[PDB]
């Protein structure tokens, strides 16, 4: 969504 | 800025368009932040030009005026990060890890130490959120269809997304009207220039 | 009646200029290639602003299209070089070196033979011809003095270095004129479509 | 007018 | 290695000493390990020569032989690496952490992020751990009286600190006696030393 | 110093071979100048380890004692200078060309500005003289026979070429007979052995 | 003491 | 050129 991830 | 100039910035962009001077188009939408061009976006995303990418939104939006554009760069300079590295470039994966995403660690202590410590590794996909990450290509694919959400629902944007129906070259057509208004103040049946009222 | 066109994109320009959208009104003069802004030139040279020069450049001339024009490119990509030698970038030198000042080298051979062995000096100052060579915000404005008469000089450029003269907002009087023939049909929400009553 | 220099 | 050829190493070690082969003596001292010699460790480290000091130590200890040699590198390579942040050559700092620490992370996970966060900071300096390092000169010398404690109480290092006392020039000597106890079988009244002399 | 103690270094070189001293060998060669060792500058030479090189042959010789050992210098550090064009390290290239090969440049002017001018080329092998020049490998055994032929010619180094044959641990036999003398008439070999 | 620390 | 300088031979 919103937070911040280390993701795609 | 009236509404009224805000529409004449747009019949400028129908008219630069259909000259084709492209690049004072993206200019324009950019300074004038009347209309973000999503077409555009994708173009540069996926060409991985970010000084281009990250000026483009300049005109649109801070970095951290809301949580959704913090996102977006975010995003943006993660993967700029990550490139430098699978290019083994750690001069410049470190030069934009200080000046890109310094930032955030404020907000977040955790991540940005996480962040770092990739300089580290063989290979980023030795980290286990990292292990699904590809070719460059595919990366950056990925991240733009997040981007189109996180713009999409952004509400500094939102009314920002789509071009107002026109017919072709208002611009023209209404100057045409000038050069009409002129004359029929004129006392005999040549427009020689757009510089100064016509006369006969 | 293509004097039109081009007098509307004139048009463009001061209307751009007057909302100060800078970036957009250069790269509307380097696209249409109509005006060339003189003090935006000089203010981007000053400020070493390489890549936007030979950028802005491009949209008046090529490299190669005449002894002036070549001149000119000339001095700008060998400033470039020296700035490189003066932060002692040596890599970065040598990549100017090869990408922009070897289509030089083809006529004239020495020079670029001269040019090059500037490498090897502890300080270029050591070679006569550059012995007078001192700051780098001089040398910059040194050499956009030659810059200017180069480009006045070049026939490409031919009617290109004076804006015409328009009163203030010429556009937006004309748009005015627009509405006033929209609704003399009368008896405004927009200007997307004509207006009625 | 720096030198070196192709001229003109 | 027998205790006579570990004396004779010695031997040669004095004897190169005094011909002034200084580099031939500190090879011999570091590939043979029956000597350490901090006088000459101490100068390396000032002058920062890190290769070299890791070449000599290496003849005497490994980096994981034990507790006291393990700090030792890792001093040593941590002051590399807070050198090339005080230069500010990211490049190096990157390519020593990875090279050269890495091996202490297994040993400890969070000291060596502790360290690997230092490269996003202005100055060092700003860690509080750190506040105090001043000059690299200054850093080296307090680091170096460390090492020297380290070496010191290392159990690898205690049986090789001090030179054994001789008279000048042993060899030289023994050489001679060679030469002497050659001739007392020739009848009767040397040019080599390659085959024994006669008459 | 002595014939001795020149013949002395010899017995300690042999013996630091047998004991496997690879390193302190060849310095002791390096700094006693008394035999320059062939087979152990091929092979430095061929790994390409260019500061051993120069620090192993300045032991026998400076840039600018003569001719030969000038042009071995010279083609030394011009081969480092191609290798570094090679692997596309220009920044590198121009750091040799400036601090190893501009002292070249006195007597030789117009060779220092042709070294100089194969920065620009996309390949050095456009320049014809260095056309020929293969793979990095080749080119230094290519230039190794060179260097060999004006090591053997140099005047300087000719009377170092050949070890003298001994039975295998002269040193060690020698100290024997000193233990033989002490006795006449193990505890150490530091202070001389007694009896009763 | 044998410690690995940063820096003293 | 046994001793002359060039490039390279
Ligand atoms: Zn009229
Ligand atoms: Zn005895």
């Amino acid at each position: 969504e919103l937070r911040l991830g280390l993701p795609g | 800025m009236s509404s009224l100039s805000r529409e004449l910035v747009f019949l400028i962009l129908q008219f630069l368009d259909e000259e084709k001077f492209k690049e004072t188009v993206h200019k324009l939408e950019q300074e004038s932040g009347f209309f973000f061009n999503m077409k555009y976006f994708e173009e540069k995303v996926h060409a991985g030009e970010w000084d281009e990418v990250e000026k483009y939104l300049s005109g649109f939006t801070k970095v951290d005026d809301n949580r959704y554009s913090m996102k977006i760069f975010f995003e943006i300079r993660k993967q700029k990060y990550l490139e430098a590295l699978d290019r083994h470039d750690r001069a410049k994966a470190v030069d934009i890890l200080v000046k890109d995403l310094k930032v955030f660690s404020t907000f977040n202590e955790e991540l940005y130490k996480e962040i770092t410590q990739l300089l580290t590794l063989e290979n980023f996909r030795e980290n286990e959120q990292l292990s699904k990450y590809g070719d460059t290509k595919s990366a950056r694919s990925i991240m733009l269809i997040e981007l189109k959400k996180l713009i999409e629902a952004n509400p500094l944007f939102r009314e920002k997304l789509v071009f107002p129906t026109l017919k072709a070259s208002r611009l023209r057509t209404l100057i045409n009207q000038s050069l009409n208004w002129q004359h029929q103040l004129c006392k005999n049946p040549d427009i020689k220039t757009l510089f100064t009222d016509h006369t006969c």
